[PDB]
């Protein structure tokens, strides 16, 4: 389902997306707009130590498992939380094309 | 990967293991393009960090040389000085 550009993207960007996330106020949104599923939500909250870092990095790991929209909708949830920057660094990137 | 890059792994794999926190160094090494997710989940599911790092390192040693660099690199970025020391004789390119 999600293309291998889209699966590249989120491996290239790694680094920044685990060093940058902000996922506290990002549950309800992956969940109001249906991005994961409640218990995969749980699962990333509860992945690893917990960590900030940890919970980031799973939910970018899933989000491969998400189907074609994953990415547009993962970016519709980081804007909804204000997170701008990280939102604009991977329109950019799907973008140039 | 070369003789020398192999053997200067092989030589350090144990010093490594049992120091070296995976996490952060797979994160560097799949942003590097040298390391898949599901090679990251088979490390990361192994039940101690021993295991986890062993596997890494198990997983490297038939990876070409830039993998080596990638590596040495995230020991570096992540704090692991002396162990990236270690590695210097094996290859070092970039920092």
């Amino acid at each position: 389902s999600m293309d291998e550009a889209d699966r590249r993207l989120l491996r290239r960007c790694r680094l920044r997306l685990v060093e940058e996330l902000q996922v506290d106020q990002l549950w309800d949104v992956l969940l109001s707009r249906e991005l994961f599923r409640p218990h995969m939500i749980e699962d990333i909250q509860r992945a690893g130590s917990g960590s900030r870092r940890d919970q980031a990095r799973q939910l970018i790991i899933d989000l491969e498992t998400r189907g074609s929209q994953a990415l547009p909708l993962f970016i519709s949830c980081l804007e909804d939380t204000g997170q701008d920057m990280l939102a604009s660094f991977l329109r950019t990137n799907r973008q140039a094309g | 990967m070369d003789a020398k890059a192999r053997n200067c792994l092989l030589q350090h794999r144990e010093a490594l293991e049992k120091d070296i926190k995976t996490s952060y160094i797979m994160d560097h090494m799949i942003s590097d393009g040298f390391l898949t997710i599901s090679e990251e989940e088979k490390v990361r599911n192994e039940p101690t960090q021993q295991q986890r790092a062993a596997m890494l390192i198990k997983m490297i040693l038939k990876k070409d040389n830039d993998s080596y660099v990638s590596f040495y690199n995230a020991l570096l970025h992540e704090g692991y000085k002396d162990l990236a020391a270690l590695l210097h004789d094996g290859i070092p390119v970039v920092s």
